[PDB]
């Protein structure tokens, strides 16, 4: 399991260029793709820099190109979300990422750092409370097309407030490692529905369902879970 | 023996637009450990396409 390691978290001054060093443990990215995904504060996430396995393709955002500079090596496992002339709307929670458009084994993301410088991802409920060992299942609707080859090209991961967001599950087939078999994600052309059982502490966090195959492929609305009791 | 390999050119071109094609759309299975026998489609594929 990759466990990519950001540093360089804090403050900067303005004029400058910040870059953000995030080593990749475990084993290196080479046969890996990789992808640096800002997000901000209580809201969803933002494709910012898109890369590949060998870094042949480092495709910007279509918005934020001034704004992040992809130069990383395959080889060598670093990547650094550099940049150019920062302005001052750039204050974010800049985070990175493992393979997780094209790799759906061990998909997780990365550590994440703080600086201060169609589709309806609509998911229900987006708070709810469940007692100790209790059941949820959670829905999450959309208005573009839903259903794609049968096998839902969607996943579910839950963030916690500090903590980067982690994956659960991966095109509604196969959930993700370290987590055992208890979070059951499924959806027929409706809504995708995730279920966890049983309820634990850990668990305590804003779940939130992304969709891969419609834009954006970004965080949903957003579920807060409380585990009640 | 040993029919592929994965380190020439154009393999590894092939390698690499297949890795950019799917970051955005996911396939139907995994690419994690490839068999001669998609290589072998691939090229009967390229095959009926020249032809
Ligand atoms: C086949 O791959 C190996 C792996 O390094 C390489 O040493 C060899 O030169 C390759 N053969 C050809 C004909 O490219």
């Amino acid at each position: 399991e990759v466990k990519l390691l950001e540093s360089g978290g804090g403050l900067v001054q303005p004029g400058g260029s910040l870059k953000l060093s995030c080593a990749a443990s475990g084993f290196d990215f080479s046969e890996y793709w990789m992808s640096w995904v800002r997000q901000a504060p209580g809201k969803g996430l933002e494709w910012i820099g898109e890369i590949n396995p060998d870094s042949s393709s480092i495709d910007y955002t279509p918005s934020l190109k001034d704004k992040i500079i992809i130069s990383r090596d395959n080889a060598k496992k670093t990547l650094y979300l550099q940049l150019s002339k920062v302005r001052s709307e750039d204050t974010a929670l800049y985070y990175c990422a493992r393979p997780r458009g094209n790799y759906v084994v061990m998909d997780y993301w990365g550590q994440g750092t703080s600086v201060t410088v169609n589709i309806v991802l609509t998911q229900s409920p987006a708070s709810l409370a469940v007692s100790l060992g209790q059941r949820a299942t959670i829905s999450c609707r959309a208005s573009e097309s839903v259903d794609s080859y049968g096998s839902s090209f969607v996943h579910w991961y839950q963030q916690k407030p500090g903590q980067p967001p982690k994956l659960l599950i991966f095109l509604a087939s196969k959930l993700e490692s370290g987590v055992p078999a208890r979070f059951s994600g499924s959806g027929s052309r409706t809504d995708f529905t995730l279920t966890i059982d049983p309820v634990e502490a850990d668990d305590a966090a804003t779940y939130y369902c992304q969709q891969t195959n419609e834009d954006p492929y970004t965080f949903g609305g957003g579920t807060k879970l409380e585990i009640k009791r | 023996f040993q029919l592929v390999n994965y380190t020439d050119t154009i393999p590894a071109r092939i390698m690499q637009q297949w890795r950019t094609s799917d970051a955005r759309d996911h396939t139907r299975v995994d690419w994690k450990r490839p068999k001669y026998t998609s290589a072998l489609t691939y090229d009967g594929v390229k095959v009926m396409a020249e032809a």
